[PDB]
DNA sequence: GCTTGACAAAAGTGTTAAATTGTGCTATACTGGGAGCCACGGATGCG
DNA sequence: CGCATCCGTGTAAGCACAATTTAACACTTTTGTCAAGC
Protein backbone atom coordinates (compact mmCIF):
# COMPACT_ATOMS: atom_id res chain seq x y z
CA UNK A 1 0.00 0.00 0.00
CA UNK A 2 0.98 3.24 -0.33
CA UNK A 3 -0.94 6.78 0.59
CA UNK A 4 -1.74 9.25 -2.39
CA UNK A 5 -2.61 13.17 -2.14
CA UNK A 6 -6.28 13.46 -3.32
CA UNK A 7 -4.81 16.38 -5.39
CA UNK A 8 -2.41 14.50 -6.91
CA UNK A 9 -4.54 11.21 -7.34
CA UNK A 10 -8.00 13.27 -8.62
CA UNK A 11 -5.29 14.45 -11.55
CA UNK A 12 -4.35 11.51 -12.10
CA UNK A 13 -7.44 9.62 -12.69
CA UNK A 14 -9.71 12.93 -14.08
CA UNK A 15 -10.80 10.65 -17.60
CA UNK A 16 -12.11 8.01 -14.86
CA UNK A 17 -13.97 10.01 -12.73
CA UNK A 18 -15.38 11.82 -15.44
CA UNK A 19 -16.72 8.72 -16.73
CA UNK A 20 -18.10 7.14 -13.26
CA UNK A 21 -19.85 10.79 -12.94
CA UNK A 22 -21.51 10.62 -16.92
CA UNK A 23 -22.67 7.09 -15.60
CA UNK A 24 -23.79 7.42 -12.12
CA UNK A 25 -25.91 10.83 -14.16
CA UNK A 26 -23.95 13.45 -11.88
CA UNK A 27 -22.81 14.93 -14.68
CA UNK A 28 -24.85 15.19 -18.50
CA UNK A 29 -22.07 14.69 -20.58
CA UNK A 30 -17.90 14.54 -20.77
CA UNK A 31 -17.64 18.25 -20.63
CA UNK A 32 -20.16 18.75 -17.93
CA UNK A 33 -18.10 16.09 -15.70
CA UNK A 34 -15.02 17.48 -16.06
CA UNK A 35 -16.11 20.98 -15.48
CA UNK A 36 -17.56 19.19 -12.14
CA UNK A 37 -14.08 17.61 -11.11
CA UNK A 38 -11.91 21.40 -11.98
CA UNK A 39 -14.16 22.58 -9.84
CA UNK A 40 -13.58 19.68 -7.21
CA UNK A 41 -16.92 19.39 -5.89
CA UNK A 42 -18.20 17.19 -2.95
CA UNK A 43 -19.05 14.35 -4.55
CA UNK A 44 -16.26 13.66 -6.84
CA UNK A 45 -14.32 12.52 -3.88
CA UNK A 46 -16.60 9.74 -3.56
CA UNK A 47 -16.16 8.47 -7.17
CA UNK A 48 -12.52 8.51 -6.98
CA UNK A 49 -12.64 6.17 -4.13
CA UNK B 1 -16.59 14.99 -27.54
CA UNK B 2 -17.84 16.31 -30.85
CA UNK B 3 -18.00 13.10 -32.10
CA UNK B 4 -20.28 12.58 -29.08
CA UNK B 5 -22.09 15.43 -31.02
CA UNK B 6 -22.52 13.26 -33.69
CA UNK B 7 -24.59 10.68 -31.79
CA UNK B 8 -26.77 12.94 -30.04
CA UNK B 9 -27.26 16.74 -31.90
CA UNK B 10 -27.20 14.28 -35.13
CA UNK B 11 -28.94 11.44 -34.83
CA UNK B 12 -31.90 11.58 -31.72
CA UNK B 13 -33.40 14.34 -32.59
CA UNK B 14 -33.90 13.84 -35.69
CA UNK B 15 -35.70 9.97 -34.79
CA UNK B 16 -37.74 11.61 -32.62
CA UNK B 17 -39.77 14.33 -35.75
CA UNK B 18 -39.00 12.52 -39.55
CA UNK B 19 -39.13 14.62 -42.51
CA UNK B 20 -39.34 17.50 -39.89
CA UNK B 21 -35.28 17.32 -39.13
CA UNK B 22 -34.76 14.89 -42.48
CA UNK B 23 -34.90 18.38 -44.51
CA UNK B 24 -32.84 19.81 -41.61
CA UNK B 25 -30.19 17.27 -42.67
CA UNK B 26 -30.32 18.64 -45.97
CA UNK B 27 -30.65 22.30 -44.89
CA UNK B 28 -27.61 22.17 -43.44
CA UNK B 29 -25.72 19.77 -45.22
CA UNK B 30 -25.25 16.45 -42.60
CA UNK B 31 -25.40 14.59 -45.27
CA UNK B 32 -23.30 14.75 -48.71
CA UNK B 33 -21.82 18.03 -46.78
CA UNK B 34 -23.87 21.13 -48.82
CA UNK B 35 -25.96 23.44 -46.73
CA UNK B 36 -28.58 24.28 -49.32
CA UNK B 37 -30.81 27.04 -50.18
CA UNK B 38 -35.07 26.60 -49.68
CA UNK B 39 -35.61 26.17 -53.55
CA UNK B 40 -32.52 23.80 -53.99
CA UNK B 41 -34.30 21.70 -51.05
CA UNK B 42 -38.06 22.53 -52.19
CA UNK B 43 -37.09 22.32 -56.00
CA UNK B 44 -36.46 18.55 -56.54
CA UNK B 45 -39.64 18.19 -54.68
CA UNK B 46 -43.41 19.18 -54.16
CA UNK B 47 -43.19 21.74 -51.75
CA UNK B 48 -42.64 25.32 -52.22
CA UNK B 49 -40.31 27.75 -50.47
CA UNK B 50 -42.66 29.51 -48.57
CA UNK B 51 -43.64 25.96 -47.25
CA UNK B 52 -40.07 25.52 -46.06
CA UNK B 53 -39.70 28.88 -44.17
CA UNK B 54 -42.79 28.06 -42.44
CA UNK B 55 -41.07 24.40 -41.71
CA UNK B 56 -38.16 25.90 -40.60
CA UNK B 57 -39.37 28.32 -38.26
CA UNK B 58 -41.76 25.64 -36.74
CA UNK B 59 -39.16 23.41 -36.21
CA UNK B 60 -37.27 26.24 -34.58
CA UNK B 61 -39.89 26.49 -32.25
CA UNK B 62 -40.54 22.79 -31.36
CA UNK B 63 -36.59 22.46 -30.84
CA UNK B 64 -36.84 25.51 -28.30
CA UNK B 65 -39.01 23.58 -26.05
CA UNK B 66 -37.31 22.99 -22.56
CA UNK B 67 -37.03 19.00 -22.45
CA UNK B 68 -35.17 19.06 -25.88
CA UNK B 69 -33.51 22.32 -25.32
CA UNK B 70 -31.74 21.47 -22.13
CA UNK B 71 -29.90 18.60 -23.15
CA UNK B 72 -28.20 20.62 -25.37
CA UNK B 73 -27.30 23.12 -23.34
CA UNK B 74 -23.88 21.32 -22.39
CA UNK B 75 -22.23 21.54 -25.93
CA UNK B 76 -22.29 25.12 -26.11
CA UNK B 77 -19.62 27.01 -24.14
C1' DG C 1 -52.19 23.11 -44.96
C1' DC C 2 -50.34 25.06 -48.89
C1' DT C 3 -49.66 28.70 -52.82
C1' DT C 4 -49.01 33.67 -55.09
C1' DG C 5 -47.05 37.95 -55.54
C1' DA C 6 -44.63 42.30 -53.97
C1' DC C 7 -40.42 43.68 -51.16
C1' DA C 8 -35.97 44.10 -48.68
C1' DA C 9 -31.58 42.17 -48.07
C1' DA C 10 -27.72 39.25 -49.48
C1' DA C 11 -25.03 37.17 -53.05
C1' DG C 12 -23.08 37.30 -58.08
C1' DT C 13 -20.73 39.85 -62.90
C1' DG C 14 -18.43 42.97 -64.77
C1' DT C 15 -15.84 47.49 -65.30
C1' DT C 16 -12.68 50.52 -63.53
C1' DA C 17 -9.02 52.64 -60.41
C1' DA C 18 -5.41 51.85 -57.49
C1' DA C 19 -1.82 49.45 -54.81
C1' DT C 20 1.60 46.32 -55.37
C1' DT C 21 5.41 43.83 -57.76
C1' DG C 22 8.91 42.97 -61.39
C1' DT C 23 12.61 44.64 -64.83
C1' DG C 24 15.72 48.02 -66.91
C1' DC C 25 18.72 52.14 -66.79
C1' DT C 26 22.44 55.78 -64.66
C1' DA C 27 29.36 57.15 -69.05
C1' DT C 28 35.54 61.38 -64.73
C1' DA C 29 37.99 57.48 -62.98
C1' DC C 30 37.78 54.08 -59.86
C1' DT C 31 40.67 46.66 -61.50
C1' DG C 32 43.51 40.85 -57.31
C1' DG C 33 39.78 39.73 -49.20
C1' DG C 34 41.55 40.89 -44.53
C1' DA C 35 40.80 39.09 -40.32
C1' DG C 36 42.74 38.24 -35.61
C1' DC C 37 42.32 39.41 -29.09
C1' DC C 38 43.63 21.72 -28.94
C1' DA C 39 44.94 16.32 -27.79
C1' DC C 40 44.56 11.86 -29.69
C1' DG C 41 45.52 8.01 -33.00
C1' DG C 42 47.34 6.26 -37.64
C1' DA C 43 51.02 6.44 -40.92
C1' DT C 44 56.11 6.92 -43.11
C1' DG C 45 61.23 7.82 -42.97
C1' DC C 46 65.21 6.29 -40.50
C1' DG C 47 68.28 3.04 -37.95
C1' DC D 1 61.10 -4.89 -38.59
C1' DG D 2 60.45 -1.33 -34.62
C1' DC D 3 60.63 3.58 -33.09
C1' DA D 4 60.43 8.94 -33.68
C1' DT D 5 58.11 12.24 -35.66
C1' DC D 6 54.44 14.28 -39.00
C1' DC D 7 49.89 14.59 -40.28
C1' DG D 8 44.47 14.37 -40.18
C1' DT D 9 40.83 14.67 -37.39
C1' DG D 10 36.45 15.50 -33.92
C1' DT D 11 30.66 53.03 -45.02
C1' DA D 12 26.98 53.97 -50.25
C1' DA D 13 20.02 54.92 -54.59
C1' DG D 14 16.51 56.39 -56.90
C1' DC D 15 13.73 56.79 -61.02
C1' DA D 16 10.98 55.22 -64.83
C1' DC D 17 7.89 52.00 -67.07
C1' DA D 18 5.26 47.74 -67.53
C1' DA D 19 2.57 43.89 -65.57
C1' DT D 20 -0.25 41.67 -61.94
C1' DT D 21 -3.26 41.74 -58.09
C1' DT D 22 -6.71 43.87 -55.20
C1' DA D 23 -10.31 47.07 -53.96
C1' DA D 24 -14.37 50.09 -54.98
C1' DC D 25 -18.55 50.96 -57.58
C1' DA D 26 -22.52 49.94 -60.26
C1' DC D 27 -26.12 46.97 -61.61
C1' DT D 28 -28.51 42.37 -61.73
C1' DT D 29 -29.93 37.74 -59.93
C1' DT D 30 -31.05 35.19 -56.13
C1' DT D 31 -32.58 34.45 -51.39
C1' DG D 32 -35.33 35.07 -47.47
C1' DT D 33 -39.54 37.64 -45.76
C1' DC D 34 -44.30 39.33 -45.23
C1' DA D 35 -49.18 39.40 -45.95
C1' DA D 36 -53.10 37.51 -47.91
C1' DG D 37 -55.87 34.20 -49.96
C1' DC D 38 -56.89 29.27 -52.39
Amino acid sequence: QCGLPKLMALELFKPFVMKRLVDLNHAQNIKSAKRMVERQRPQVWDVLE
Amino acid sequence: SFTLLQDQLQSVLETLSEREAGVVRLRFGLTDGQPRTLDEIGQVYGVTRERIRQIESKTMSKLRHPSRSQVLRDYLD
